[PDB]
């Protein structure tokens, strides 16, 4: 309780992530997004860069979870930008939120690694709702749009990074697996959101953006299940 | 050489690329040889005939049927 059932068209993962002509089956990829068999660098760490990877088509799934490896790897203490997860009525293929489309119809889950209102509160996970008329607040992190968010340093972890985001009965929560040890199932809660409303169909997606700080933002698998 | 039984279970061992003795929908786009929606409509197929809970997996019984 509840069910899930793994859905093959809103996923992907290695060892045989690419098609032949490198593109990632179901999904289009924008930007600098590199995609590779068995991970897609999402942003690569150098200077301004922007990537994403959206589902070719919408999902309709009343409750929903993905799970979502990744590793965000760089030379300094401090990295940027960070990587951001999402369901959105629309692909958000190219923009200035993490790689991603501003004004997005959904909900933007963000590994905001920078610091950029210096509040001494990053790496954080900022999860934002939006209704396509919220530009993101970059300059202060999305701290004051912000529905439930925690800090979690998903920087530079020797095994890879998990998010377990769950919707379910109109709530998110997420999960987070930091990846310090190689047990793919260890999770530690992250944030609940509450009264969490979305748009009945909608794409996923995940992308990347780094600035004058550059990480390696790579996402090994983005794996779909429908919640009955 | 192998025996139809043998080169089936081969066969689904060699795409069951996260060990879980399962074959899912990315695992048998794998399996195949075509554009995506062709793609999508075999493994929907397979599923829809092998996948006996509906939970997007199927084990070697299934499988072989
Ligand atoms: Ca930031
Ligand atoms: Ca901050
Ligand atoms: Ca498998
Ligand atoms: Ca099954």
């Amino acid at each position: 309780l509840p069910h899930r059932r793994f859905e093959y068209k809103y996923s992907f993962k290695g060892p045989h992530l690419v098609q032949s002509d490198g593109t990632v089956p179901f999904w289009a990829h924008a930007g600098n997004a590199i995609p590779s068999s068995d991970q897609i660098r999402v942003a690569p760490s150098l200077k301004s860069q922007r990537g994403s990877v959206w589902t070719k088509t919408k999902a309709a799934f009343e409750n929903w979870e993905v799970e979502v490896t990744f590793r965000v790897t760089g030379r300094g203490r401090i990295g940027a930008d960070g990587l951001a997860i999402w369901y959105a009525e629309n692909q958000g293929l190219e923009g200035p939120v993490f790689g991603s489309a501003d004004l997005w119809n959904g909900v933007g889950i963000f590994f905001d690694s920078f610091d950029n209102d210096g509040k001494k509160n990053n790496p954080a996970i900022v999860i934002i709702g939006n209704n396509g008329q919220i530009h993101y607040d970059h300059q202060n992190d999305g701290a004051s749009q912000a529905l439930a968010s925690c800090q979690r340093d998903f920087r530079n972890k020797p095994y890879p990074v998990r998010a377990k985001i769950t919707y379910y009965q109109n709530t998110l929560t997420v999960m987070i697996n930091n990846g310090f040890t190689p047990d793919k199932n260890d999770y530690e809660f992250c944030a609940k959101v509450e009264n969490m409303i979305i748009p009945a169909q909608g794409h996923f997606g995940i992308s990347a953006a780094t600035g004058g700080l550059a990480d390696d933002h790579d996402v090994l698998s983005f794996l779909t299940f429908q919640l009955t | 050489e192998m025996s139809p039984q043998e080169l089936q279970l081969h066969y689904f061992k060699m795409h069951d690329y996260d060990g879980n003795n399962l074959l899912d929908g990315l695992e048998l786009s794998t399996a195949i040889t075509m554009s995506e929606d062709e793609l999508i409509n075999i493994i929907d197929g397979v599923l829809r005939d092998d996948d006996k809970n509906n939970d997007g997996y199927i084990d070697y019984a299934e499988f072989a049927k």
